[PDB]
């Protein structure tokens, strides 16, 4: 069912990444790869119920 | 004067509140790189002291 | 006035220098102060050692592109690079023990015997202070685990070794990085080798004889600062070939450190 | 230094005379304009008159 | 042939924090540090005004509020370098050549 | 839709010229001498004031 | 790289708040940025503050930062050296162990010692001071085969279980001293430390000679000890030998176990900074050859 939801969401797993690179996450750094072209600037958004 | 206008936002304990406090959310781990927006108004150490 | 020492002397040497004569089949693209030395050590009583630059040791690398073997499959076809595929390449998976680095030149006689000067400790140069001579790593051979540039990055020499296919192609990889704990140095090698680890148990799998040793080795060479890191260009006997270049780069010549 | 000490307390005796005069220069301004306040009807009672 | 043109060099106008209007807010002072031990948690008897009143209501028996004010220094440190050739060719003339 | 009513906040960045209007003599400012130092390496001499 | 460095103050020091730096005159100081004027708020390891509260990932957070000696008080500025390799300087004693002279010297993060002297010796807004201890070698690494042997003892046991032997492993004893120790018991770098660990215990269980895993048996027979008492409860779970094998062999069959035991034996092993040689009478300062 895990892998339904990160199909349906789109956002598949990237192997679970490095090791190494999630030891790297403790004292933070990027997840997300930079996008390609970006004529509109950074975005944001944010969700609550 | 509504005691409480959004009962899942103002609310302790609330899922919002433990979604964007950042000691609900570093008992349960995040990456303290991405920018949480939302984050800067529930928290209590920010706000209460 | 009277006993004016300061006037005597005209500069210090902090660097270690050392005289090696080397023969005249190897001292092309060695002419370029910019070169590791490596003993090698041949079974052969007559001679048991050998210096060898490292572009030598890319002729049998496998992760070096192979455009770039074919050109320095051209280039060192003399008395020293026949000897060495016949030696080095028949030893089986092993490197750290038959190579000693022996840091970078000063200077470069000619003839046909060219001895050259090389540091094995401090800054490379030329006399009087002039001209800084900066080291050149092969092209593609150089690489960075962290793309982002460093405060200061040490540079290593690491050795893999694949044991896929029966005979054994090593890779090799300069690297700089400001890491300098060599706990964690190890740890972040654990997961991006997931391949060449798992080929250490990769051969227990297949062959009992002969002993799988290192998935790499480790061991200092110096510093350098980001700004000093350069990707140029270089030519020696027309066939032309960029480098990594490195500036003021200051020699540390730490012993090999063996690992899995 | 005790003689120093001497003419501090005599500043601190010119100040407390000084800021008491001025004080009771504000109090006849407070005062006088005190006085107005209870003297003067609102505009629209004296155009009726 | 080919032509070739000198020394378009970069002039650079000189600037001064005294000469700036922007120093009028301030009251700069040059002064030897005195290794003070930190005395920078400077006292001020700052003078207050009041009022008397014909009112019942109190007013204050004390002149001259406290205030507490400390010293916060930001120092500032600039590297340049100097190659070890020009300084060993500045000390040093050979007397060879021009 | 569902029964899920959504406060989507979103913090923006925008770049701003400004203005400032400090009084005459208001922070007062002390400098002493500057201190040199010689950091040595054997090719060059960077000199940190 | 840089021979010291500077740093700046905001609250403002007291006698009290300037004599406690004096008095860590000549005491190890780390720093992540090596900056030539590190800001105050860099400064220390208080910067890794965890309200997960760990240890081991302090611990690792550690090893990349520099090492720096502190020295002069000029007041309003820390001032630090940047040690040069292969030389020595004094250090005082921080950490609450006894020292001897020749002993190896390690850094270690801190734990409270059980009475807790709670003793910060300074403070701000929120921001501290908390100097990472330097201890001898053996302490510096049994400590890493506690918190080693409580991530392999966590699996597959029950709470009473978990905590039956921390009784005993979280209570070292060395020197009189007598050290609690809180744990992450589970924060990721225990978990990769143990991949490899493990992976280690693999190939040295597999590398190992016919004749040298058997060799305790060879010599369980041949003779009778106490000590050879308690290696042979180990071993056993509840007298033949054999021997063959050409003698060349071996020399392959053992050399390359030693990489494994390097490799193994590396997770707990830690890199020294310090070699005491003249030992102070008053037991506070120690001149160390060798630095960081």
């Amino acid at each position: 069912v895990d892998r339904w939801i990160r199909h349906a969401a789109g956002v598949e797993r990237p192997q679970l990444l490095d090791t190494e690179t999630i030891s790297m996450l403790t004292f933070g750094s990027m997840s997300e790869r930079n996008a390609a072209a970006t004529v509109h600037g950074q975005k944001a958004a944010c969700e609550l119920i | 004067f509504a005691a409480t206008h959004n009962p899942w936002a103002s609310q302790a304990g609330c899922l919002s509140d433990v979604l964007y406090n950042t000691r609900h959310r570093e008992r349960l781990g995040y990456n303290s790189k991405f920018y949480s927006p939302c984050a800067q108004y529930f928290n209590t150490e920010e706000i209460i002291a | 006035n009277t006993i004016s020492v300061r006037y005597l002397y005209h500069a210090d040497h902090q660097a270690l220098t050392a005289r090696f004569f080397v023969p005249e089949g190897l001292v092309e693209f060695e002419a370029q102060p910019g070169a590791l030395l490596i003993r090698m050590e041949t079974g052969c009583d007559s001679p048991r050692h050998l210096y060898i630059s490292l572009y030598l040791l890319g002729i049998r690398a496998s992760n070096v592109s192979a455009s770039t073997r074919c050109l320095l499959e051209s280039v060192y076809t003399a008395s020293a690079a026949r000897a060495a595929l016949q030696w080095l390449d028949l030893g089986p998976h092993l490197l750290h023990r038959r190579l000693e680095t022996l840091g970078c030149v000063k200077t470069v006689s000619l003839g046909i015997t060219s001895l050259l000067t090389c540091v094995m400790r401090g800054y490379l140069y030329n006399t009087l202070k002039t001209e800084v001579f900066a080291l050149m790593i092969p092209k593609d051979m150089y690489l960075t685990w962290e793309e982002t540039r460093g405060r200061l990055q040490y540079v290593y020499l690491i050795i893999v070794y694949d044991y896929d296919g029966p005979e054994t192609r090593p890779g090799i990889y300069v690297l700089t990085s400001s890491i300098a704990h060599w706990q964690t140095l190890v740890d972040v090698a654990r997961g991006k080798f997931a391949r060449e680890r798992c080929s250490f148990v990769n051969r227990r799998i297949t062959r009992p004889r002969q002993i799988p040793l290192c998935t790499g080795v480790i061991q200092k060479l110096g510093w350098c600062l980001a700004d000093d890191i350069h990707t140029s260009f270089l030519v020696h006997k027309e066939l032309k070939l960029s480098v990594v270049r490195l500036d003021n780069f200051s020699v540390e010549l730490g012993d090999f450190r063996e690992f899995v | 230094l005790d003689k120093i000490l001497n003419v501090e307390a005599m500043h601190t005796v010119l100040r407390a005379l000084k800021n008491t005069a001025d004080a009771m220069e504000r109090g006849l301004i407070h005062s006088f304009l005190q006085t107005l306040l209870r003297k003067a009807p609102p505009y629209f009672v004296v155009q009726t008159l | 042939f080919e032509a070739i043109f000198g020394t378009f060099c970069n002039r650079l106008e000189w600037v001064y924090f005294l000469t700036s209007g922007l120093a009028a807010a301030a009251h700069a002072i040059k002064f030897h540090d005195l290794n003070k031990l930190t005395t920078g948690k400077m006292l001020f008897h700052v003078q207050v005004p009041r009022v008397a009143s014909g009112a019942g209501l109190p007013t204050s028996r004390q002149t001259t509020i406290m205030v507490t004010k400390y010293s916060e220094k930001s120092p500032i440190t600039i590297p340049f370098e100097l190659s070890a050739a020009c300084l060993t060719y500045l000390r040093e003339t050979f007397e060879g050549t021009i | 839709h569902p029964g899920f009513a959504l406060t989507a906040v979103r913090t923006d960045t925008f770049e701003v010229d400004m203005l400032l209007y400090s009084g005459k003599s208001c922070t007062s400012v002390i400098i002493n001498n500057p201190i040199v130092t010689k950091e040595e390496r054997d090719i060059s001499t960077t000199y940190h004031v | 790289m840089e021979a010291n460095i500077f740093c700046t103050f905001d609250h403002k020091l007291s006698i009290a708040d300037v004599g406690k730096l004096t008095k860590l005159v000549a005491a190890v100081v780390p720093i992540p940025q090596r900056l030539h004027l590190i800001k105050h708020y860099q400064l220390g390891l208080h910067q890794f503050v965890d309200h997960t509260r760990g240890y081991v990932r302090l611990r690792g957070l550690l090893r990349n930062m520099t090492l720096t000696l502190m020295r002069r008080v000029e007041g309003n500025q820390i001032l630090l050296h940047v040690p040069t390799h292969g030389l020595l300087y004094t250090v005082l004693n921080t950490g609450p162990v006894t020292w001897e002279k020749g002993d190896a010297l390690c850094v270690l993060p801190p734990l409270f010692h059980g009475p807790l002297a709670r003793e910060n010796l300074l403070t701000l807004g929120q921001w501290e001071l908390v100097l990472p201890w330097i201890v001898p070698m053996p302490l510096a690494l049994e400590i890493n085969q506690r918190l080693l042997i409580m991530g392999l003892f966590s699996l597959d046991r029950s709470y009473e279980e978990v905590k039956a032997a921390v009784q005993q492993l979280q209570t070292i004893t060395f020197r009189d001293a007598t050290f609690t120790i809180p744990d992450p018991v589970i924060d990721q770098h225990l978990l990769i430390d143990m991949k490899t660990a493990c992976l280690s215990m693999s190939m040295v269980a597999n590398l190992a000679s016919e004749l040298t895993m058997t060799y305790v048996r060879k010599l369980a027979l041949e003779d009778s000890s106490m000590l050879l008492v308690k290696c042979q409860e180990l071993l056993m779970r509840l007298p033949a030998r054999p021997q063959h094998v050409s003698p060349d062999d071996e020399i392959a069959r053992l050399s390359a176990l030693f990489v494994m035991l390097r490799q193994l034996d590396d997770l707990i092993r830690e890199q020294v900074v310090f070699t005491v040689c003249d030992v102070s009478p008053d037991n506070k300062s120690a001149t160390c050859i060798f630095k960081g």
